[PDB]
C-alpha cells in the first residue's frame, strides 16, 4: 500500500521542481545558440533553411521532393502575399523520368540524376540559390544518409551549394503544415518515440547564421539535453540502467525519459522492483517480464485507458505470463501512470522554457501564439495530452497557448508539407 | 566603429596615424608601438599582441582628424566600386578580356591564390577563364625565396606583354604593400604606355607620396614618381590607385602579415562585386562585414593558437621540424606561410615545410610540375608519406588543415602513420554550422584548433565567400604560429629584424633604416658601416664605393650577419673585425646590441 506509494513517489514532481528544469533547459538553449560553446553544447540548436528573411524567404517556402518507381516529382511552394497584400501560399510543380541504369546503378548515380532535376527546375524557375527547405518522400520498387547522398552529389556538380541542415526533419515539418492553416503557429513540437522542438527564433539571437534581421526556425535537437550532466538530479535509477543497456550510453538523456521508445522499459523496470520486494505478483514473475524490452510502449496506454474491471490489463499480463490479481493490475496501472506523468510534466517544462522565451525576447506582455504538435504519445496516450496542457499553461505565466494536432492521413514530413500546401492553394 | 556597423572590437586609435611618428619611414616600414616588447612575451602575450595588429586592419578613419585614409573610408571603398565595374567590361567580354594580377614574394603567391579561386568560381557557371597571375620567380618562386629577382622593372614589363599577347581589353591588378618593388613599378609603367588596352591599378598601403623616390637603379623612374603618373591617371578615371593605410606590421617590414591578409581582403571583396552586379557602398560592407566575422572566429581559438606556437617553439628548440599538411585551397596557404621562413627568419627550407592535396595539380601554377627541380619541390601528400615520413622524429610537430567535407578517412589513416613516427600531432579543422567533428577524429586527436562558420545566406557567391574565410582564418592562423614561434626562438630585437640576408634594395635599405634607428648618427655614416661590413675592408676603396646598389646586394647575399657587425661596429667605436669578434663571442646577436647599447 504505502510500499507501492513509496516507489512511484520518485518519478513525482512538484511545481517548483519543474520550475528549475525550464529554466536549465533555457541556459542550454542559450548555450546552443552561442558559436563559442556550441561544439560542448549539449543541445544545439541548429539552423534551418525555414526563415522570414528580408531577401524574400518566408516561413512555408518548400521544395518537396518525391520518388516513386520511376517518377520523381519537385514541387516548389512559395508563400507571400498578393495585391491585397492577404497571406496567400503557391505550388508548383514538375515530373521527370528515372533511368533505368539509375535505378539499377548505385546510390551515387542516383542522387547525380535527382541533383539534377533539382538544378534543372530551379533554374526554370529562377530559385537555385535561394536555400529553401528541402524533404524527401520516397518509395523504391519491391525486389545524415539521405542528406549526404544529395550533397555529394551536388558537389560533384558545382553549380550551387547546400547546407547539412538543408533537408528538415518531421519536426519543422509538423511547424509550417500547422503554419499554413494558422498563421501564429510558430513552434512545431514531436512527442512520439523520440522528442523534439522547433520555434522561430529571433536571426540576431541565432550566431550559426551569419544575418541579423529576420527570423528563422530553430531545430533544438533537444533529446540531448542532460548529456553533459545537467540533468543527474533529475535521473532515476531506472533511467540509468535504461541508458547503459541501450545503444548509445550516454547520450539523449532527456529523450530516453519522455520518450516513447524506453516508457515500456521503466514500466518493467519498476514492476520488477515491485516485485523482488514482495508487493507484486507474489514475489515471481515469468521469464518473458525479465527479458528487456518486453514490457511493450502501446502496454502502457493501454492500461492507462483501461476500465475498473482491467479488462485490457488482466489480458495483457497474461500474455506475460502472470496471473495477476486486482489489487496486481491497480499497482501496474499506478506504475503506469507514474512514469507517463513524468514524461509530460517535464516535456511540458521543456516547451514552457522555450514560449517564456520567446515571450521575453519579443518584448511582449502576452504572447499569442500556437502550437503544432505530432507523435504517438501525444495523440494516442490518453492521459498524457491533458496533462501536458495543463502543466504548460502553469509555467507559461503570460502566455496564450493554442494547440492543433497535425492534419491526420496525409503523412510526415514532406508529403505532410506538400498535402496541406496543396489544400490552403486551392 | 561609429561610422559603419562592425561585428569586432578593434583597437583605438593609434600614435602611428601621427605624421610626427616615425616621420622618415612609411607607414609599412614603421615599428607598431603595440608590440614594443614583442620580444619578451610569452605565447599567449604574442596571439593577443599579433591579433590586435590583425584587428588594426578593419579600423575606420576619423574624418575630422585629417590622417590616414583606412579600409573604412569614403574614398577607398568608392575605388572598390570602380575597380569592380572595370572588372565587370572583362567579364563582358571573356575572349579578347583579361584580368591580370602581379606581386612579389607573398603578394606573388596571393596573386595566384585569387587568380585560380575567380576561375574556379567562373568555371562553376560554366564560363571560361580570364585571370592570370604573375608573380617575381617566377612559379620556381611559389616554393622558394627569390627575393633578388624583385629590383627588375624591364623582365616586369615583358612577362606582362607576354601574357596579355592577343587580348583587346586588359586589367592589371599590381600589388606592392609596399611601393617599392620595381618589379611592379616596370609593369604599371608599361600599362601606362598601352592605355589603350590596358587599365592600372595598384595595391599598396602606403600613400602615394610614401613610395620610393629612389631612382631604381637601370631605369628611368623612381616607384614614387610611377605612383603619381598613375595618380594623374587616377583622377581622370584612366587608371586606379587602391591604397587604404592598414597600420605597421606586428613585426615591422613583415608584409606577408597585415600587408598579405589586407591585399587578400581588399582584392576579393572588390572582385566578388563584380562577378555579383554581373555596384552599391552596402555591397562592399556586406563582404567586409564576413571578414571581420573571419577574425573573431579565429581569435576565440587563442589558446589552442597559442598551445601550437609553444609546441613548434619547442620542435625548432630540439633542431626539430614543422611539417604543415593541407587539403585543398588550405594546402597553398600553409605553402604560404612556410616558404617565407628562410628569407624571414633565416631558417633553412628543410625547417619550415608545406603540402597540398594534391600536388602541383591543386596549385594549378601555368609551368605545371617542378618536382623534378630538386627535392624541396616534391610538395604532395603521396611526396610527404614517401619521403619525409621515414625520417621524423618525436621532436618534429606535423599539423594538419582541413574541413569537415574532405575525405575524412584518408586523413584519419594519415594520423596513424603520423602518430608511428611522431605524438606532436596538431589539426586546424574548419567547419559549417552545424556539422561536427566525429569521435573517431575527436579521440585520435590530442588537441585540435577547431573553428565553425555561420551559414551563409549570399547566393551563388556565399560559398565562396565561405572558402575564403577559411583560407584568411588558416593564414592568421599560420602567420601567428610561425612569426610566434620564432619569436620564442629569439629571432626579434624589439619589434623589428636585426639579421636578415640582404637579398635585395628594399632589404638594402631596410638596414639602413635599422642602423638609424639604433644609432643616432646619419644616412651617410650608415651606408658606410654596412659596406665595411659588406665587403669586411675598413676603409672602403673606390671601385666599391661607386658600385650600385644592386651590386652590393650581390656581394653581401652570401654573408652571415652582416646587419649585426654594422651595428656593433657603430654602436660602440671599433672596427669591423672587433666588432665581429665581439658578436662570435656574446651568447647570442640580440645581447652583442644591448651590451653595445649603451
Ligand atoms: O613577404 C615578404 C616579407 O615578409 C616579402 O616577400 C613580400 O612579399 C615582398 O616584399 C613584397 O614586396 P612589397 O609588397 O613589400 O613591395
Ligand atoms: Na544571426
Amino acid at each position: 500500500q504505502n510500499e507501492v506509494d513509496q516507489i512511484l513517489s520518485e518519478f513525482h514532481l512538484q511545481e517548483e521542481d519543474l520550475h528549475v528544469l525550464m529554466c536549465r533547459m533555457q541556459a542550454e538553449m542559450e548555450r546552443g545558440l552561442h558559436l563559442e560553446t556550441n561544439e560542448e553544447a549539449s543541445v544545439k540548436m541548429l539552423p534551418t533553411y525555414v526563415r522570414s528573411t528580408p531577401d524574400g524567404s518566408e516561413v512555408g517556402d518548400f521544395l518537396a521532393l518525391d520518388l516513386g518507381g520511376t517518377n520523381f516529382r519537385v514541387m516548389l511552394v512559395k508563400v507571400g502575399e498578393d495585391l491585397e497584400g492577404q497571406w496567400k501560399v503557391e505550388t508548383k510543380h514538375k515530373m521527370y523520368s528515372i533511368p533505368v541504369d539509375a535505378m539499377t546503378g548505385t546510390a551515387e548515380m542516383l542522387f547525380d540524376y535527382i541533383a539534377e532535376c533539382i538544378s534543372d527546375y530551379l533554374d526554370q524557375q529562377n530559385m537555385k540559390h535561394k536555400k529553401l527547405p528541402l524533404g524527401f518522400t520516397f518509395s523504391f520498387p519491391v525486389r545524415n544518409n539521405v542528406v549526404g547522398l544529395l550533397r555529394d552529389a551536388i558537389k560533384r556538380r558545382g553549380d550551387f551549394e547546400m547546407d547539412v541542415v538543408a533537408m528538415v526533419n518531421d519536426t519543422v515539418a509538423t511547424m509550417i503544415s500547422c503554419y499554413y492553416e494558422d498563421h501564429h503557429c510558430e513552434v512545431g513540437l514531436i512527442v512520439g518515440t523520440g522528442c523534439n522542438a522547433c520555434y522561430m527564433e529571433e536571426m540576431s539571437n541565432v550566431e550559426l547564421v551569419e544575418g541579423e534581421e529576420g527570423r528563422m526556425c530553430v531545430n533544438t535537437e533537444w533529446g540531448a539535453f542532460g548529456d553533459t550532466g545537467e540533468l543527474e538530479d533529475f535521473r532515476l535509477e531506472y533511467d540509468r540502467v535504461v541508458d547503459e543497456a541501450s545503444l548509445n550510453p550516454g547520450q539523449q538523456l532527456y529523450e530516453k525519459m519522455i520518450g516513447g521508445k524506453y516508457m515500456g522499459e521503466l514500466v518493467r523496470l519498476v514492476l520488477i522492483k515491485m516485485v523482488n520486494e514482495n508487493l507484486l505478483f507474489g514475489g515471481e514473475s515469468s521469464e518473458k517480464l525479465k527479458t528487456r524490452g518486453a514490457f511493450e510502449t502501446q502496454f502502457v496506454s493501454q492500461i492507462e485507458a483501461d476500465t475498473s474491471d482491467f479488462k485490457q490489463t488482466l489480458n495483457i499480463l497474461r500474455t506475460l505470463g502472470v496471473q495477476a490479481t486486482i489489487g496486481d493490475c491497480h499497482a501496474v496501472r499506478l506504475a503506469c501512470e507514474s512514469v507517463s506523468t513524468r514524461a509530460a510534466i517535464m516535456c511540458s517544462a521543456g516547451l514552457a522554457g522555450i514560449l517564456n522565451r520567446m515571450r521575453q525576447s519579443r518584448r511582449e506582455e502576452l504572447l499569442r501564439i500556437t502550437v503544432g504538435v505530432d507523435g504517438s504519445v501525444y495523440k494516442l496516450h490518453p492521459s498524457f495530452k491533458d496533462k501536458f496542457h495543463a502543466t504548460v499553461l502553469k509555467l507559461t505565466s503570460g502566455c496564450e497557448i493554442t494547440f492543433i494536432q497535425s492534419e491526420e492521413g496525409s503523412g510526415r514530413g514532406a508529403a505532410l508539407i506538400s498535402a496541406v500546401a496543396y489544400k490552403m492553394a486551392v | 566603429t561609429r561610422k559603419y556597423q562592425h561585428v569586432i572590437e578593434t583597437p583605438d586609435p593609434g600614435k602611428w596615424e601621427l605624421a610626427g611618428y616615425e616621420e622618415s619611414l612609411p607607414i609599412s616600414e614603421k615599428s607598431n608601438p603595440m608590440t614594443r616588447e614583442l620580444d619578451k612575451a610569452d605565447p599567449s602575450q604574442l596571439v593577443q599582441l599579433l591579433r590586435d595588429c590583425d584587428a588594426e586592419i578593419f579600423q575606420e578613419e576619423d574624418e575630422n582628424l585629417i590622417h590616414y585614409h583606412r579600409l573604412y573610408s569614403e574614398s577607398v571603398l568608392k575605388t572598390m566600386g570602380d575597380v569592380a565595374k572595370r572588372v565587370q567590361e572583362v567579364l563582358k567580354n571573356p575572349d579578347d578580356s583579361l584580368v591580370v594580377l602581379s606581386g612579389c614574394g607573398t603578394s606573388g603567391r596571393l596573386a595566384l591564390l585569387l587568380a585560380n579561386s575567380f576561375n574556379g568560381l567562373l568555371k562553376g557557371l560554366h564560363k571560361t577563364p580570364c585571370y592570370c597571375y604573375i608573380m617575381s620567380g617566377g612559379d620556381r618562386s611559389i616554393v622558394t625565396s627569390q627575393e633578388s629577382s624583385e629590383d627588375n622593372p624591364q623582365l616586369g614589363a615583358q612577362e606582362l606583354e607576354k601574357v596579355c599577347e592577343g587580348k583587346k581589353n586588359v586589367l592589371f591588378i599590381g600589388i606592392s604593400c609596399g611601393l617599392s618593388a620595381p618589379f611592379i613599378a616596370g609593369q604599371l609603367d608599361f600599362c601606362m604606355r598601352h592605355l589603350d588596352v590596358y587599365l592600372p591599378v595598384l595595391v599598396g598601403f602606403n600613400p602615394v607620396s610614401m613610395a620610393r623616390n629612389e631612382r631604381i637603379e637601370g631605369w628611368h623612374s623612381s616607384f614614387r614618381q610611377v605612383a603619381e603618373r598613375l595618380q594623374t591617371l587616377h583622377d581622370s578615371q584612366k587608371g586606379f590607385i587602391l591604397n587604404p593605410a592598414v597600420g605597421p606590421e606586428g613585426v615591422s617590414g613583415s608584409s606577408r602579415m597585415k600587408g598579405g591578409s589586407a591585399t587578400k581582403i581588399l582584392l576579393e571583396t572588390l572582385l566578388l562585386v563584380a562577378h555579383k552586379a554581373e555596384v552599391t557602398e552596402k555591397c562592399l560592407l556586406e563582404i567586409l562585414r564576413t571578414y571581420e566575422r573571419a577574425h573573431k572566429v579565429t581569435y576565440s581559438q587563442s589558446k589552442k593558437i597559442a598551445a601550437l606556437m609553444k609546441q613548434t617553439a619547442t620542435s625548432l628548440q630540439k633542431k626539430g621540424h614543422l611539417y604543415i599538411l593541407g587539403w585543398g585551397t588550405l594546402g597553398l596557404v600553409g605553402i604560404m606561410d612556410a616558404v617565407e621562413c628562410v628569407p624571414t627568419y633565416q631558417a633553412d627550407w628543410r625547417d619550415v615545410r608545406g603540402f597540398i592535396t594534391g600536388g602541383y595539380h591543386s596549385i594549378e601554377n601555368k609551368e605545371g610540375d617542378l618536382s623534378s627541380l630538386g627535392p624541396q619541390f616534391s610538395i604532395s601528400h603521396e611526396d610527404f608519406v614517401k619521403n619525409v615520413l621515414p625520417s621524423v622524429s618525436e621532436t618534429d610537430t606535423v599539423l594538419l588543415i582541413f574541413t569537415l567535407d574532405d575525405d575524412l578517412n584518408q586523413i584519419e589513416k594519415l594520423v596513424a602513420l603520423v602518430k608511428e613516427k611522431t605524438s606532436n600531432i596538431q589539426v586546424i579543422c574548419h567547419a559549417t554550422a552545424g556539422q561536427y567533428l566525429p569521435n573517431s577524429l575527436k579521440k585520435t586527436i590530442p588537441s585540435i584548433i577547431g573553428l565553425t562558420w555561420p551559414i551563409l545566406f549570399l547566393e551563388y557567391e556565399g560559398a565562396f565567400i565561405q572558402k575564403f574565410q577559411r583560407e584568411l582564418s588558416t593564414k592568421w592562423i599560420l602567420d601567428t604560429v610561425t612569426s610566434g614561434a620564432y619569436t620564442l626562438r629569439g629571432k626579434i630585437f624589439r619589434n623589428f629584424m636585426v639579421d636578415f640576408k640582404i637579398n635585395n634594395s628594399k632589404l638594402f635599405h631596410r638596414a639602413t633604416s635599422v642602423l638609424q634607428r639604433l644609432t643616432g648618427q646619419s644616412q651617410q655614416r650608415c651606408t658606410e658601416v654596412l659596406l665595411q661590413s659588406i665587403y669586411g675592408e675598413q676603409t672602403l676603396s673606390e671601385q666599391i664605393r661607386n658600385t650600385t646598389i644592386a651590386g652590393h646586394v650581390e656581394a653581401a647575399a652570401s654573408q652571415d650577419k652582416v646587419l649585426p657587425v654594422a651595428i656593433v661596429s657603430l654602436l660602440r667605436s671599433c672596427t669591423i673585425q672587433d666588432s665581429r669578434s665581439r658578436i662570435n663571442s656574446s651568447l647570442s646577436i640580440r645581447s652583442a646590441i644591448e651590451s653595445s647599447m649603451n
